[PDB]
């Protein structure tokens, strides 16, 4: 049996709802260690990895190391009967072929649980290496979704160029022409819009603004995205959760002639 | 050259000349009425529709392109037409849609009426939609044509070229010109032939054209390719030529003579094949019962002439009633080999 | 053990050396490998085209032949179905943005590889109001796309594909040969410990029209009926017997014979009436061409009746038909069968019917100059003519036949594609087109 | 509120199909070993299509049915935004049985389906087919386009002989104790031809309606023209006697049986009749014929009248 | 004003008249709470929508009738079955316990998809929404669908039941009737009540007199006299002269060929004939009839059908 009760509950819901709409099924994969999902967009341009660490959840009992798939968009939908102030314990069986979700309101009488339905998802698990990349870009989760909204307005594909003075977002459209240059920043006060961009050599790639746009879909999860970026591998948007895991977003870049 | 020599003013029309002359004077006057052309094929339908639409509007009808509409089935068997169309026309053939004629009128007139709204100033203040081959339309689909054809009567004149009106419904020959296009006498495609060689500057003699004229059998077109193609086999045009024949006139004539030589089931089996090489090659089973019934009768008696003929009559009646012709040509071949053999053993 | 999966699925073509239907030279199977291999080269003669189109009948190997080539040389593909929604905002929004992207699958693999494909199934199936706009989307891709698209059709002559064939790389699946698929299923109802009369597997490949899967499903439902311890050829061959039924059959059995099958029996019937020997007519031909002439008469009625159930759906008219088509021709042509209840045959003609009217009509249409009848015989006639025309300079001298073929084609806007459909097409009776009977047909492919 | 005998007496399981031996034999060996293709079971109306389905899944699934089994009728919406997102999301849906059994799909009338919705089941049924078995039913076995035939086992059903409704409909008299007589039971099995539904149905409402079963009884719930008087007038078409047969023929138009009513039981008679076999076969010709021409919609008694002439003028 | 087929209704269930069984079974079935889905089908005019519309009144009330009566048309439409009856069958009525009823007049108009929609959603809840049908052909309705219910054949009116029922109309009004007018009127009636009172309402509206002669004017009904005179034309006279006189007396008043030809049917059955003769006579007639209904001429038709006489 595999029982995870976690008090910060909004987590969840937010998660699923950065994840509901760029994948469509999922297989969290549960083990004693904790909760992790890796999984590729049905176009294989995307790939998506969350981690919830089993020290995150406030009670984890894991026995045997399920693989339960999911149908994301039943999971948001069977999520959103839950208030942002309860307690949410997941529980399965040892094979079970549902999910019990157990909302708890945190100081009332009203206990609400149901019963998700798995489903039958045989995936393989990417391997995806620990690379060292050459360009880190640590900005504010704001700005990164600002910034993709806006760019979404001009064209549909965005040039991201990482310079040494710092880095540069640029999009053509059929109406004109723009760039946002973003110039990394000082030492002041707050820490979580302190732009920090560590180089190493100027790269620059090409990415779809769709996928990124449902990428800042997981922008409440944190305040700070890491964008690492190197020649011709993926660009890696990672979105830290609040101690217990992280949340990081694959995008493949276009086709360079 | 059959699409080289045929003429494109109604001034220049080669026979039927009083005729040309009063289509002239029709399309000089206004209100230009509903024109119903018939006559038999290869007779000059077409060549006259054209100086019609000549001398209708600009010598822009020329210009024409072939648009592929798709049209839907009362369900979901999507057919796809082919209208051949110009800046002021529109000859669409709504016959290619089995029994799905009665749509493609409704939609084609409605088109077209609605392209004529958008500035049509060229000459005329209406367009032409010829229906080639109306008198194959179905009764389901005349009614919707005769009601179309009013319904859009000021924006559109309709043109209707088909053969043998009979199987027109008088609500729609009460509504149209009838213009007549009779077949060209022996004299005509002789001196159209002449004319053709000398035009292109060769010896066709006098006693190879009428040749060529009675072998055509009143139809100029057949007359024109049977011209062609014994140039491009002997240049040299003597009195006593092998003019070729099509490729399934050949096999239509040699199988109703296989048809007459024997008459056992072991030959049926083998005329059943050459039936289905004969339909497979699309060619109408009206035109295999007419051309099978003529070799057939010039092998009978002349006391066994008039149950054959009625025998033929009968099954191609029968056959525009079902579905798989094959039957139905078999079952007369079958019908004619037992009557034939019993005349003859008798 | 009990198995938990069907046959069509414990004996799919694992391989590429497997597929039944295609193992030669130049296959619907090989020319896709060959297209794809060199794909990066546009960006067979076919190798100018960005996306194929595997067409043909149901049951072919189609869906497996594309998965197998695209995963032989480490291709990775992402499949459309019929069963997710393809209209042109959703296409637009789905695939639109990774047609000119690498795949992840590129990069992490779990060797690595890259080369990633789409591959469109069922694309006969973007009909309707939910897919509104697929196919013109779709074509819209094509045109701007840089992985390789392959898409799959059930039927070429379609009103919604005939504007994407225009597009893509037109492969063709062919019905396989009785003896493939025999020497294949009979290798598999081995494996299974199943024993089959060999007449017997071709009944069940032929009533199942060569449809490996139908095939396969047919075999499972004869083990089926083998472990529990009537089919068309078997009752078509019952209804011109004598000596056994005379007792044993009255109107209602005779009447039901038809029912087994009703939509096919009539065919079975009117194909295997003319190779009986009535036992009425003892060797007098004048009365066995009256029996024959009778019975075509009868089946003629059937075909009447047929053709009015068909109109409207008027059910009631089914032993009527049954008299006509069936009964009645039995009591006619009641004698002895020679060789064997054949196939009906009817099916195949009026699907190369369908071809050739096609083929003439689209022919015709490119000699719309000042001319046209959308597919009589006056076209048959003109392309005859056109035939003679065209192969008499080369005939005569191999000097003037490019200057000719060139000239006419042109002169009536004509292709090479169009020069194979009009030689081709007016062969009667097998006779080869005068075209075949050397050196400079090869220089003609070329330089043209 | 008693529910009706179609019901009360439905099979609950393979052994008590009266059917199609060789086919209920064959679903017999499915629920035994257990591993069931796709079968799309057709055939006309009243036979035991959806009780032979329903049956099989029971006997397949046990009690897991409430969890493993999906019925789509004629009257749930069955359009393609259907088949592609519920028809899908429960083939996808995980469910643990025992070692050969597989979730089953019921799509009962799928002659009523439209092609869209059947092209987007296709690969449904094909990609699935691990773990979710398809079960089609069906009257018109060609209203299923070919792909989708391609991946079933077409089953067919054929109509009952009079005996296994005979059988069938003692078994019920035996728990119903219903009194009957032998010229009910032959009049019950002559308006039935074949439907077992129909039978049964004919039988509750005329032992509710009057009791005792007899012919004469089974004719006044039914109340199709009397087999007896269409015998008649065949006689006296056979006698060559036009005045006598158009006597009965004038008597039935009086009663307003509707002439294709009047053809069908001219038909159904004739062909089991008593007359000599080159003889019947003329008379079945004329009335195709004729009946072709009343379908077409020419039904007027002077038609009826050309053909009893001409059913008199065979026999000189 | 108001005509006389609303005003001579019969209101309750036992006004109605010829149908004295299938209306005591009806009763029987109403007072045991027994009703079954029923299907009502015969030729028009005969007491259809009038008999379920008298059961309707005796089982539910007149507020009552509003919310638990769907009263529906199959001839203006699949959709009719999963939209509003099937969203009427499956809901209860709120305060209201009992069945309720949905009434398909024309119910043989629907197509056979929407007949096995129909008859999955009578399957579904047969025990709070009871189905009637009505419809004139049973032919047209799939067999599946009538399994399903009980069938009642409403035949046509016998003319004895139905004089009375008209003298008691022309006693309450004040109709001059002769005695031969009742019978000009329930010949050309054909048994079914509403065409009856309807063509009496219309020719005393518009002539002031029923007779013999009046009715037969008032409907163009074509005289038995002219018909008696064709055929004199046809058997005793030249063909020519009978071609001219049948098309002079065909074009004096408004008479088609296929009246003519039902007539003509009618007295070659009345007259007396060689017995072998009239074998001949039917064929032809019978041919000439289904000649006609394919849209030809009808002066060709005309002479084949003297043609055919021509035999004597
Ligand atoms: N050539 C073949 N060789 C071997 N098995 C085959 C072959 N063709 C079909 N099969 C079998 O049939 C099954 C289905 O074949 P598919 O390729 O899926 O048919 P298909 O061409 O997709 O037909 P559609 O999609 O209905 S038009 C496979 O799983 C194989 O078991
Ligand atoms: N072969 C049979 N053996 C026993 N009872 C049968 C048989 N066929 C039908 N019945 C009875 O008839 C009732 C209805 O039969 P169904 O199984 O509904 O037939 P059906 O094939 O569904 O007919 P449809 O759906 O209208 S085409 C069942 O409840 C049984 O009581
Ligand atoms: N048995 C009857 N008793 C009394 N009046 C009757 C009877 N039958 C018909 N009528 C009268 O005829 C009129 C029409 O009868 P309806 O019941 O409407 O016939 P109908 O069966 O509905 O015909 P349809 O709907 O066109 S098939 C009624 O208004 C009554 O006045
Ligand atoms: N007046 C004419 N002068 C010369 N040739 C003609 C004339 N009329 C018809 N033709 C010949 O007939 C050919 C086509 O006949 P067409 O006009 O199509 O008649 P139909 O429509 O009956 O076949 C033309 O290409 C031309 O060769
Ligand atoms: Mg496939
Ligand atoms: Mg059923
Ligand atoms: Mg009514």
């Amino acid at each position: 049996m595999f029982e995870a009760r976690l008090v910060q509950g909004s987590i969840l819901k937010k998660v699923l709802e950065a994840l509901k709409d760029l994948i469509n099924e999922a297989c969290w994969d549960i083990s004693s260690s904790g909760v992790n999902l890796q999984s590729m967009d049905s176009s294989h341009v995307s790939l998506v990895q969350l981690t919830l660490r089993s020290e995150g959840f406030d009670t984890y009992r894991c026995d045997r190391n399920l693989a339960m798939g999911v149908n994301l968009t039943s999971m948001s939908k069977i999520l959103k009967c839950a208030g942002n102030e309860d307690i949410i314990t997941l529980r399965a069986e040892d094979n079970a072929d549902t999910l019990a979700l157990v909302f708890e309101a945190p100081n009332q009488e009203k206990v609400s649980d149901y019963e998700m339905k798995l489903m039958d998802l045989d995936v393989e698990q990417l391997g995806i290496p620990e690379q060292e990349y050459s360009c880190v870009v640590k900005m504010p989760s704001g700005e990164f979704a600002r910034i993709c909204r806006d760019l979404s307005h001009i064209g549909d594909a965005v040039v991201i160029s990482c310079a040494k003075d710092g880095v540069k977002f640029s999009a053509s459209g059929e109406l004109g022409n723009g760039n946002i240059k973003l110039s990394q920043t000082s030492n002041v006060d707050k820490e979580e819009e302190a732009v920090t961009i560590e180089m190493n050599e100027p790269v620059q790639l090409t990415f779809a603004l769709r996928y990124l746009n449902f990428f800042t879909k997981a922008t409440p999860l944190s305040s700070t995205v890491t964008l690492s970026m190197s020649a011709d591998v993926p660009l890696v948007v990672e979105y830290k959760i609040a101690d217990m895991g992280h949340l990081k977003y694959y995008l493949a870049p276009k086709i360079e002639d | 050259w059959v699409d080289k020599y045929r003429p494109c003013s109604l001034g220049r029309l080669d026979y039927h000349k009083e005729q040309a002359a009063q289509l002239r004077n029709l399309v000089q006057c206004g209100d230009f009425p509903h024109l119903l052309v018939y006559g038999p094929s290869g007779a000059g339908k077409k060549t006259r529709i054209m100086c019609i639409l000549r001398e209708l509007y600009g010598v822009g009808v020329e210009k024409l392109r072939i648009e592929h509409q798709t049209i839907t089935t009362p369900s979901k068997k999507k057919i796809e037409i082919s209208t051949i169309a110009s800046n002021y026309h529109l000859e669409v053939n709504p016959s290619d849609a089995g029994n799905s004629d009665r749509v493609v009128i409704q939609e084609m007139l409605k088109t077209v009426a609605q392209s004529q709204q958008l500035e049509t100033n060229s000459q005329r203040d209406f367009k032409v939609v010829l229906l080639t081959e109306v008198d194959k339309l179905t009764k389901d689909a005349q009614h919707a044509l005769r009601r179309t054809m009013e319904k859009y009567m000021s924006t559109c004149r309709l043109i209707l070229c088909c053969n043998s009106t009979s199987k027109v419904i008088p609500p729609i020959r009460s509504r149209c010109l009838a213009v007549r296009v009779p077949a060209p006498s022996i004299e005509d495609i002789c001196h159209v032939l002449s004319t053709v060689c000398k035009k292109e500057g060769l010896n066709l003699p006098s006693q190879l054209a009428h040749r060529l004229a009675e072998k055509s059998c009143r139809n100029l077109r057949k007359a024109l390719l049977m011209c062609e193609a014994c140039r491009v086999q002997q240049y040299p045009f003597t009195a006593d030529q092998e003019i070729p024949e099509t490729d399934w006139e050949v096999y239509l004539r040699e199988t109703a003579n296989a048809i007459v030589s024997q008459q056992t089931p072991q030959r049926l089996l083998e005329v059943r094949g050459r039936l289905y090489e004969l339909l497979t090659h699309c060619i109408p089973p009206e035109i295999i019962m007419k051309g099978l019934l003529s070799e057939l009768l010039h092998n009978c008696d002349g006391q066994l002439k008039g149950e054959v003929a009625q025998m033929a009559a009968y099954y191609e009646h029968r056959l525009q009633l079902g579905s798989k012709a094959i039957y139905h040509l078999e079952a007369f071949v079958a019908k004619f080999m037992a009557l034939y053999k019993k005349f003859m053993e008798d | 053990k009990v198995e938990n999966l069907l046959w069509v699925d414990k004996y799919k073509p694992t391989s590429l050396k497997t597929i039944i239907g295609q193992q030669g030279d130049q296959s619907c199977a090989n020319k896709l490998l060959r297209w794809l291999r060199n794909w990066q080269k546009s960006s067979d003669d076919g190798s100018s085209f960005k996306a194929a189109l595997l067409s043909g009948p149901p049951g072919v190997g189609k869906t497996t032949t594309a998965s197998l080539v695209c995963q032989e040389l480490g291709y990775s593909y992402v499949e459309l179905n019929a069963s997710d929604t393809r209209s042109k905002s959703s296409l637009k929004a789905i695939v639109a943005e990774s047609l000119n992207n690498t795949s992840i699958k590129g990069f992490y693999s779990n060797s690595v590889s890259t080369k990633h494909a789409l591959i469109m199934d069922e694309v006969d199936g973007m009909a309707g109001n939910e897919d509104r706009g697929g196919i013109q989307e779709l074509i819209g891709l094509i045109k701007h796309t840089k992985i390789p698209i392959i898409c799959m059709c059930n039927d070429r002559n379609h009103p919604k594909i005939r504007s994407l064939v225009h597009y893509c790389f037109d492969l063709r699946f062919q019905r396989p040969r009785v003896e493939q698929i025999k020497g294949a299923m009979m290798s598999i109802a081995f494996k299974e410990g199943l024993k089959i009369p060999p007449p017997a597997m071709n009944e069940i490949i032929l009533g199942a029209n060569q449809d490996i899967r139908q095939v396969l499903h047919n075999l499972s439902m004869w083990c089926a009926r083998s472990k529990a311890l009537m089919g068309p050829f078997d009752v078509a061959r019952k209804v011109f017997a004598a000596g056994e039924e005379t007792a044993h059959m009255s109107l209602v059995d005779k009447s039901d014979l038809f029912f087994h099958d009703y939509s096919i029996a009539p065919l079975f019937v009117q194909e295997n009436y003319i190779h009986v020997k009535p036992v009425a007519a003892g060797g007098d031909m004048k009365k066995h061409l009256m029996l024959l002439s009778r019975a075509a008469d009868s089946i003629c009625d059937g075909d009447l009746v047929d053709s009015q159930i068909r109109s409207k759906q008027n059910w009631s008219l089914l032993p009527a038909q049954a008299i006509y088509a069936s009964v009645l021709p039995g009591e006619l042509m009641r004698g002895y069968m020679t060789q064997f209840p054949t196939f009906p045959s009817w099916l195949g003609k009026h699907s190369s019917t369908g071809k050739h009217d096609r083929i003439v009509q689209d022919l015709a249409l490119h000699m719309s100059l000042r001319t046209y009848s959308s597919k009589r015989t006056v076209n048959m006639d003109y392309l005859s003519l056109l035939r003679d025309a065209l192969v008499q300079p080369l005939t005569s001298q191999g000097v003037d036949g490019v200057q000719d073929v060139v000239a006419l084609m042109d002169t009536y806007y004509l292709m090479k594609e169009d020069f194979e459909n009009i030689m081709e097409i007016s062969s009667w009776g097998g006779k080869p087109s005068p075209f075949s009977k050397p050196k400079v047909k090869a220089a003609f492919t070329r330089a043209y | 509120y008693e529910l009706p005998w179609v019901e009360k007496y439905r099979p609950v399981k393979l052994n008590e199909i009266v059917g199609n031996e060789d086919t209920v034999s064959r679903l017999e060996v499915f629920a035994r070993e257990g591993n069931v293709p796709n079968i799309i079971i057709a055939g006309p109306p009243g036979t035991g299509k959806t009780t032979s389905i329903l049956c099989l899944a029971r006997a397949l699934l046990g009690p897991a049915l409430k969890d493993a089994m999906l019925e789509l009728n004629a009257s749930n919406d069955r359009g393609i935004d259907v088949v592609r997102n519920k028809i899908k999301m429960f083939a996808q849906q995980k469910v643990t049985l025992p070692k050969g059994r597989h979730k089953i799909i019921i799509l009962d009338e799928a002659d009523s389906m439209t092609d869209g919705a059947q092209q987007a089941l296709r690969r449904t049924m094909e990609i699935y087919s691990k773990t979710t078995r398809f079960a089609l039913a069906c009257n018109a076995s060609d209203k299923i386009i070919e792909p989708i035939q391609s991946r079933c086992a077409v089953l067919r059903y054929t109509k009952l002989t009079d005996a296994q409704i005979l059988t069938r409909l003692m078994n019920v008299i035996e728990k119903e104790r219903v009194p009957y007589t032998d010229d009910g039971l032959e009049a019950i099995i002559f308006t039935a031809q074949g439907d077992m539904r129909q039978a049964l149905n004919n039988l509750q409402s005329t032992f509710s309606g009057f009791g005792f079963i007899n012919s004469e009884n089974v004719f006044k719930v039914c109340d199709e023209p009397h087999p007896l008087l269409v015998k008649e007038m065949i006689q006296h078409c056979v006698n060559a006697n036009i005045d006598e047969a158009y006597k009965i023929l004038a008597h039935l138009w009086h009663l307003g049986y509707s002439p294709e009513d009047i053809i069908g039981n001219i038909f159904r008679v004739c062909k089991t009749f008593q007359m000599a076999e080159y003889l019947k076969l003329e008379f079945i010709k004329e009335i195709g014929y004729t009946h072709m021409k009343i379908a077409e919609g020419v039904n007027s008694l002077l038609q009826m009248a050309g053909l009893l002439a001409r059913l008199c003028q065979k026999t000189m | 004003n108001l005509p006389w087929v609303e005003k001579y209704r019969p209101q309750t269930l036992n006004d109605l008249i010829s149908h004295q069984d299938i209306l005591s079974t009806i009763q029987k079935f109403i007072n045991e709470d027994r009703l079954p889905h029923l299907l009502l089908y015969g030729p028009p005019g005969t007491g259809k929508t009038s008999t379920i519309l008298a059961c309707a009144k005796q089982l539910y009330k007149d507020k009552e009738f509003g919310s638990m009566v769907l009263e529906l048309n199959a001839s203006d439409d699949i959709d009719i079955i999963r939209g509003p009856i099937l969203s009427f069958a499956s809901t209860r009525t709120i305060f209201k316990k009992g069945f309720k009823l949905v009434i398909l007049d024309e119910a043989d108009a629907m197509t056979q998809d929407a007949q096995n929609a129909l008859r999955r959603v009578i399957e579904k809840f047969t025990e709070n929404t009871r189905f009637c049908l009505i419809c004139n052909y049973l032919s047209k309705i799939i067999p599946a669908l009538q399994s399903r219910c009980t069938r009642f054949r409403f035949g046509p009116l016998t003319p004895e039941l139905m004089v009375p029922r008209l003298e008691h109309v022309v006693e309450e009004e004040k109709v001059d009737i002769s005695e031969d007018g009742m019978k000009a009127l329930v010949t050309l009636s054909s048994g079914d009540m509403r065409r009856a009172l309807n063509i009496l309402q219309s020719t005393n509206m518009a002539f002031g007199k029923v007779t013999e002669e009046t009715v037969y004017t008032c409907t163009g009904h074509p005289l038995k006299s002219d018909i008696a005179n064709i055929l004199d034309w046809m058997l005793n006279q030249d063909f020519t002269t009978a071609y001219r006189n049948i098309t002079e007396l065909k074009t004096l008043k408004g008479l088609a060929l296929h009246d003519i030809l039902t007539e003509i049917h009618l007295f070659v059955h009345r007259v007396d004939f060689p017995s072998s003769v009239r074998i001949h006579l039917l064929t032809k007639m019978a041919d000439i009839e289904y000649r006609l209904s394919v849209g030809t001429n009808e002066k060709i038709q005309l002479s084949s059908l003297i043609a055919a006489f021509q035999v004597t």
